C-alpha cells in the first residue's frame, strides 16, 4: 500500500523464524540421480510439463487447484533435467552456430571478478554513481573527479571501478577516450562494451531476416531482443516507452496504483532533465523534497527516454548474462538516500566556504564527518572544485529510491494458460537505485546512514552481499545458515515473486556455480532464449 | 524424533517383479 | 541383461541406521571376552581438571 | 514508514564561516512550529540546497563559454 | 515423446517401453486396478526394473505428464481423422489396464 | 590438563595428514573432505552429491 | 564446484612464512597487544602497516598470518594504500578462499531443514557451532551457551 | 553530437553499408533499426536504391 | 605458583628523567611493609601503567579533535 522499500525490507527480515524454501529451489538443488529416486516424489509429482512450472497453494475451501506458470526461457528448466554442463555444451554449440567473435579475454573477466569479490571496494564510487544516476549531463559535470577515481583505483589495485552499473560503462567508453584515465582501463571498458555488441550480433544472427507480422521474430526467440524484458536498474522513463512499443499489454504496479496507458503518464511520471526547466523548478522541487509524504506519494520522476540505437538490449545483455556470470551473481541492489549523500558532502567545511580555493587538497581540511572516513577508506584525494561540482547535482537527484513491479503478459504463444492470472510475467525493476558488489564492516559502518540493502532480483539478491550490507538479514542468516545459496534466499514478497519472475532459481544457480570464462558467458546467453515456437524454428535453423 | 523421521523420509522407510534378491551391506 | 547402478543412495536403507551407530553391542562383546588385551594404555584417556 | 538515520555532520558551520553570502538568503528561516533538532535538520537541508545552488551557478558560469576573445585581445596587448 | 536431456543411453539400448516405467500390467494381480495404477502411475515407488530410480523420464510416465496429455487424452474412436498413432499402444490407460 | 586425545575432536590421523601432505590446493580440498561427520545426515548429504 | 580464488604460490608464501626461523617475534608482541580488538586495531594502523611493508620488502613473506583476526582486520581496514598492493591482494586471496570454502560447505547440504535448524550443523563439523576455534579473544562461550 | 554539422552517412556499398555504424552516424536509420531489429545484418540492410 | 622471568629493563629512568609530570603521580607508592625488590617491580608496574594512561589520553585527545573549523576559517 505504501511504496517505501526500506520499511518493506526491514519488516520482512526482522526476526523471521521459519525460512520457507520453495519448490523450484528444492528442484534445482539436488542433482539428476537423486531427483528420479522415489525419495523425492514430492518434487517429482510437480514436474509434468517442461514449459509450465506447476505448483499448489493453501486450501481456502476451493480444493486449492494447481496453477501452472510458464518457464519463459530455457534457463529456467529444472537443473536435474538440464545440468549446467549441458548448458555449457549448448552455449558452445550456439557459439559455433552464430560464430560470435569473443572480444573479451580471460583476463578482463578475471579483473571484473577481482572487483566482484573485493571487500575493499570504496563506497565513494557508489557515492558518485548515485550522484550521476544515469545522466549524460551529470557525467559531464564531473569528468576530472571520475577520472581521478578511475586512475587511483587502477593504480592502487588490479581492479577497475564503476563496472557495477551500465551507465558508468557506457559513459566512460563514450566520454573518457581523452586519456584522462589509463589506457588499460579504457581498453577494458571498451572490451566490455564491444562484447555487448558482439552478443547483440550473436542474437541478431540467432533469428534474423524473418518478420512474423509488423515486427520481426527477434522478440519471439529470446529474452534479450524482446522489449518486454526490462533492465533491472532504471534511470530513464522506460515505462512510458514500454507502454507504447509493447504490442502486448503491460501494467506497471506502483504502490497499488497500477496504470497501463500513456494517457495517465503525466500524473505518474514527472519528466525531469537537461538542467534548465529545473533552473526555474529548483525551489519548488526542493520544497516538494522536504515534505515527508513520499512513502505514500505514488509519483515517480526520471530522466527522458534517450533513443538508443539498440533499444536497451545492451543493458539487458549486460545485467543478464555478463555481470551474474563474472560476479557469480554476487551483487545486490542498494537503496540510496540522495538527501543524505548530499548532506555529507555539501554540509561540510571546505566544501561550503569559498575562501578555500578550487585546486587544493581537502583532506587536511575535512572535519570529523562520515565523508571524511569515506575518503580515508577510499584513499582518494579530491580537490575542492570537483567535490563542489559533485554537490552541484543535488537539485535534480530523486527524493529516495523506489521499486516498481512491471507486469507484462508472456507472449502470443505463451498465453495458452486457462487461468488469466497466470498469463502474466511480472518483474521488479529498481527505479533510480544502484547495484553494488560487496562490502566490509569498515564500509558498512560509514554508509549505515547512506545506503540500504534491497534483495531485489534473482541475480541481485545475494545473501552474502546483503549480510555485509544489512543487519537484520545478517542475524537472519546466522539463525538460518542454509539461506546462503542464492537460489534459496527468501526475498521480500513486495519486491520479488519466484513464480512470477523471468529468471527463477535455476538461472541463479547457473550464475553462482559457473566458473568465470567466455564459455560460461556463451552458455548463459544460451539460457536467455525462449521456449517459444519461433525459438524452436530458429533453433532448428542453426 | 525430528531427525529420526527426517532420515526415514530421506530413505525408503515405512514390488511387482520376480521376488528380487535381497541385497545386504 | 540390464545395467543397474548401485550408488551410495541405494545403500542408505542399511547404512545410516541406529543399529550401525551404537557401540553397546561391541562393548558387550568385548567385556564378555575371556582374554582382553594386555597393553591397556593410560596416557590420554581422560582430561584431569586443573 | 521510516528513513535512514542522519550522518554526523557536526556543528553549525554557518556560524563558523560567517563571511559567505549564503547567510542573507538562509537568514529568513523560522522556528515557530518545529522543535529544535528538526529545525536544525531543516537548516542543514537548506544549507545543502543553497551551497549546491551557488556551486551550480559557479559551474554554469564556467561551462557557458569560458574562452573569450576580449581576454584574448587583452593578453595579446 | 519429449524427455529430459539426462535420460541415460543405457535405457535406450534395451527393449523398453517408450515412457519411463515399464508398465508390466501382466505382472500385477488379476482384475485389480489400484495396484496396476500404482505400478503405472504412482512414482513414489520404484519401477519393475531399475529400483534405484522411479522413471527414466518424468514427462511421459506421470499421470498428468506431457506425453500422457498429447497421446492418452485422445481416445482411438473410429470416425476421427484417424492417423495411426504408435504411442497410443503405449499410452492408452484403458489399453494399459486391459492387460 | 590441555589435550585429552580420546576426548578431543582431531585425533592422530588428521594431524598425520596435516604434517604429511604437501601444501597446495588439492591438499586443502582434501582437508575439507576430512571435516565431514560420519553421521547419518552426512551419509544422506554424500549420497546426494 | 569450488572456485579456488587463492593461488598455488599463495600457499607457497604462507608455507615459507611458516618455515622462516627469522620470523620476528615483535609481530607476536603486537599481536599479543591487540589480541583481536578492532579499537586496538584502529589505534595501531601505522605500526602494522610498517610491519607489512617491512616484511614485504625484506622478504617475500607476509606478516600476521598466524592469526585469523589480523587477516580479518587487514581485509577490513588496511585496503587504503598504506600497505603494499600485492601483499594486500594475497590477503584478499586468503579471505576470499575462506569465503569460498564457506560457500562450498553450505552448498554441500543446503535447502534441507530438519526443524528449526538446518541439517548443516550435522553433516560436517565446521558448520556445527558447537565446535569452537582453537584460539579465542571474545566471549564465544555465552554465545555457544545460548545457541546450543 | 559534435559532427552533426560536418558529416553524413552513405550506405552505398555491400561492405560499406553496415547499419551498426550507420545508426551511430544517422539518427533516422537508428530509428529504422529500432523499429526493425532484424535489419542490423549487413546482408539484408535496406540501402538507398 | 610460577611466573615468567622478568625482562632486563635496566636503570631507574624515573630518577634520570626528572621533568616528567607523571612523577607527582608516581611518587605516591611507598615502602611500609614490602622490601626493596618488590617495591622496585611495583614501581615499574605502576610506571608502565601511568605511562600507558598518559599516552592513552594523548591518543584520544588526538583523535577527538584533529580537524578544527576555527583554524580553517582563520
Amino acid at each position: 500500500n505504501h511504496m517505501n522499500v526500506l520499511v518493506i525490507v526491514d519488516e520482512f527480515y526482522d526476526n523471521k523464524y521459519a525460512a520457507p524454501v520453495t519448490d523450484i529451489a528444492l528442484k534445482c538443488g539436488l542433482p539428476t540421480e537423486d531427483f528420479l529416486h522415489p525419495s523425492n516424489y514430492d518434487l517429482l509429482r510437480l514436474e509434468l510439463h517442461p514449459l509450465y512450472d506447476i505448483y499448489i497453494g493453501r486450501d481456502a475451501g476451493e480444493r486449492a487447484r494447481h496453477r501452472a506458470v510458464h518457464r519463459l526461457m530455457v534457463g529456467n528448466l529444472p537443473t536435474p533435467l538440464a545440468p549446467a554442463a549441458f548448458q555449457e555444451a549448448r552455449g558452445q554449440q550456439f557459439e559455433t552456430a552464430t560464430s560470435l567473435a569473443h572480444v573479451v579475454d580471460q583476463a578482463v573477466i578475471e579483473t571484473v571478478q577481482d572487483t566482484a569479490y573485493d571487500t575493499a571496494y570504496p563506497a565513494f564510487f557508489y557515492v558518485v554513481e548515485a550522484m550521476i544516476h544515469g545522466f549524460e549531463e551529470k557525467f559531464v559535470m564531473n569528468v576530472p573527479l571520475v577520472s581521478l577515481c578511475i586512475n587511483t583505483y587502477w593504480e592502487r589495485s588490479g581492479r577497475l571501478a564503476f563496472v557495477n552499473s551500465f551507465s558508468m560503462i557506457k559513459f566512460i567508453c563514450r566520454h573518457l577516450g581523452n586519456n584522462a584515465i589509463s589506457k588499460e582501463a579504457y581498453s577494458m571498458y571498451r572490451k566490455i562494451y564491444g562484447e555487448l555488441i558482439a552478443l547483440e550480433q550473436a542474437l541478431m544472427r540467432l533469428a534474423g531476416s524473418d518478420v512474423v507480422g509488423d515486427e520481426s521474430v527477434g522478440q519471439y526467440v529470446c529474452a534479450l531482443l524482446d522489449p518486454n524484458l526490462l533492465p533491472p536498474v532504471a534511470y530513464t522513463d522506460i515505462f512510458t516507452h514500454l507502454l507504447t512499443v509493447s504490442d502486448r499489454a503491460p501494467q506497471i504496479i506502483i504502490g497499488n496504483e497500477v496504470y497501463a496507458d500513456t494517457l495517465a503518464a503525466p500524473q505518474f511520471i514527472e519528466r525531469v532533465g537537461n538542467m534548465d526547466e529545473m533552473a526555474a523548478q529548483f525551489v519548488a522541487l526542493y520544497g516538494y523534497r522536504v515534505n515527508g509524504d513520499h512513502d505514500h506519494d505514488f509519483r515517480l520522476h526520471l530522466g527522458p527516454y534517450v533513443d538508443e540505437g539498440h533499444a536497451d538490449v545492451l543493458e539487458k545483455i549486460f545485467y543478464y548474462v555478463f555481470l551474474p556470470t563474472c560476479t557469480n551473481a554476487h551483487m545486490c541492489g542498494l537503496g540510496v538516500d540522495f538527501q543524505h549523500v548530499a548532506q555529507t558532502l555539501a554540509y561540510n567545511g571546505p566544501a561550503f566556504s569559498h575562501h578555500f580555493t578550487r585546486d587544493e587538497d581537502i583532506l587536511d581540511n575535512l572535519e570529523n564527518g562520515t565523508l571524511r572516513d569515506l575518503l580515508e577508506i577510499s584513499d582518494l584525494r579530491p580537490t575542492v572544485g570537483m567535490i563542489r561540482d559533485l554537490s552541484a547535482s543535488f537539485m535534480t537527484c530523486p527524493t529516495f529510491t523506489r521499486a516498481v513491479r512491471v507486469s507484462v503478459d508472456n507472449d502470443v504463444t505463451q498465453q495458452l494458460a486457462p487461468n488469466p492470472a497466470d498469463k502474466r510475467t511480472e518483474q521488479t525493476v529498481l527505479v533510480n537505485g544502484l547495484v553494488a558488489f560487496a562490502f566490509s564492516e569498515r564500509t558498512r559502518a560509514v554508509t549505515q546512514c547512506l545506503f540500504h540493502a534491497i534483495p531485489f532480483h534473482m541475480f541481485y539478491g545475494d545473501p552474502r552481499v546483503a549480510a555485509t550490507m544489512h543487519q537484520d538479514v545478517a542475524t537472519f542468516v546466522m539463525r538460518n545458515p542454509q539461506q546462503r545459496a542464492v537460489e534459496a534466499f527468501n526475498r521480500p514478497e513486495q519486491l520479488f515473486a519466484e513464480y512470477r519472475e523471468w529468471h527463477r532459481s535455476p538461472m541463479g544457480k547457473y550464475a553462482a556455480e559457473c566458473l568465470p570464462s567466455l564459455v560460461s558467458i556463451s552458455g548463459m546467453t544460451a539460457m536467455h532464449i525462449k521456449m517459444s515456437p519461433m525459438a524452436y524454428i530458429a533453433q532448428a535453423k542453426l | 524424533q525430528q531427525v529420526n523421521d527426517y532420515i526415514k523420509a530421506k530413505v525408503g522407510a515405512q514390488l511387482c517383479h520376480g521376488q528380487q534378491a535381497t541385497c545386504e551391506i | 541383461n540390464l545395467l543397474l547402478a548401485f550408488n551410495l543412495q541405494n545403500a542408505l536403507k542399511v547404512l545410516c541406521h541406529p543399529r550401525l551407530h551404537t557401540p553397546a553391542h561391541t562393548l558387550n562383546s568385548l567385556n564378555a571376552a575371556p582374554a582382553p588385551r594386555d597393553r591397556r594404555e593410560t596416557y590420554s584417556l581422560q582430561h584431569r581438571r586443573p | 514508514a521510516r528513513r535512514l538515520p542522519k550522518p554526523t555532520l557536526q556543528g553549525r558551520l554557518e556560524a563558523d564561516f560567517p563571511d559567505s553570502p549564503l547567510l542573507p538568503k538562509f537568514q529568513e528561516l523560522n522556528q515557530n512550529n518545529l522543535p529544535n533538532d528538526v529545525f536544525r535538520e531543516a537548516q542543514r537541508s537548506y544549507l545543502v540546497f543553497l551551497t549546491s545552488q551557488f556551486c551550480y551557478e559557479e559551474y554554469v558560469q564556467r561551462t557557458f563559454g569560458v574562452p573569450r576573445r576580449q581576454r584574448a585581445i587583452d593578453k595579446r596587448q | 515423446i519429449v524427455t529430459p536431456v539426462t535420460a541415460d543411453v543405457a535405457y535406450f539400448q534395451k527393449s523398453n517401453s517408450p515412457r519411463g516405467r515399464a508398465a508390466c500390467v501382466v505382472s500385477c494381480e488379476n482384475y485389480n486396478q489400484e495396484v496396476a495404477e500404482g505400478l503405472i502411475y504412482d512414482h513414489s515407488r520404484p519401477d519393475a526394473a531399475y529400483e534405484y530410480r522411479s522413471t527414466v523420464n518424468p514427462w511421459a510416465s506421470q499421470l498428468g505428464s506431457l506425453g500422457d496429455i498429447m497421446y492418452n487424452s485422445s481416445y482411438r474412436q473410429t470416425a476421427v481423422p484417424g492417423l495411426y498413432s504408435p504411442c497410443r499402444a503405449f499410452f492408452n490407460k484403458e489399453e494399459l489396464l486391459r492387460n
